[PDB]
């Protein structure tokens, strides 16, 4: 259950290689550490969301509720961006 | 405006060459033919950080589905942020300093403070 | 190094956030 707290980091350190030039190395340090501000991202967020659930007596956090709380918190562009998917996954 | 963070504390070439990730990412998830049952990131997984919040309690498909897109998406800026200080230092190897460095660009990572101070 | 005032739409959410994470740290 403590583990549940992070995405895991093969996963993560692939999409980082994918971000990169072919040549490039990166670092053990540096994959945890992206490891740990992505599985935050997540957290992050969702906190937000939980939160305005449980205020408005709710029991599912829903795609909106993601999105809601991204732009609440800064993320507009992101909470934007995934609009388009939400409504293209619901039709 | 909605897209101020896509640039944020970039400058140059590197401004350019995010902006244009952002369009790709915007063209992709406009696109038809999504497979929602392929990611990167495994969909029980994302769903065990959100259930990791005692204050959560059911959640619907929708929410990792979104998050997936999202953390790819997060993942892939945030590297490629990281990667100019790389260059800068005339480097081959991504450091975690560098992620630190690409943080205090935008005030749209003050997040994670508590993360990578 | 550590910012008074940081985010105006984040600051809350992060406080909670290490509230959250001090009891996830308590329990181990």
């Amino acid at each position: 259950k403590e583990q549940d707290r992070w995405l895991p980091i093969a996963n993560v350190a692939r999409i980082m290689k994918l971000a990169l030039p072919e040549n490039a190395k990166i670092a053990k340090e540096a994959k945890e550490c992206m490891q740990e501000c992505v599985s935050e991202f997540i957290s992050f967020i969702t906190s937000e969301a939980s939160e305005k659930c449980q205020q408005e007596k709710r029991k599912t956090v829903n795609g909106e509720d993601i999105l809601f709380a991204m732009t609440s918190l800064g993320f507009e562009n992101y909470a934007e961006a995934l609009k388009i998917y939400l409504s293209k996954y619901r039709e | 405006g909605t897209w101020a963070n896509v640039n944020q504390g970039l400058q140059g070439t590197a401004r350019d060459i995010l902006t244009t990730y952002w369009q790709h990412v915007i063209n992709h998830l406009e696109s038809d033919n999504h497979d929602y049952k392929i990611h990167q990131l495994p969909l029980a997984r994302i769903k065990k950080v959100m259930k990791a919040d005692p204050e959560v309690k059911m959640i619907s498909a929708e929410a990792p589905i979104l998050f997936a897109k999202g953390c790819d998406v997060f993942i892939t800026e945030l590297t490629m942020r990281a990667w100019i200080h790389a260059e800068d230092n005339k480097r081959r190897t991504l450091q975690r300093s560098d992620i630190a460095a690409a943080l205090s660009k935008s005030d749209m990572f003050d997040f994670l403070i508590d993360i990578v101070p | 190094e550590s910012p008074l005032y940081v985010n105006a739409k984040q600051f809350h959410r992060i406080l909670k956030r290490r509230v959250a994470r001090q009891k996830l740290e308590e329990q181990l």
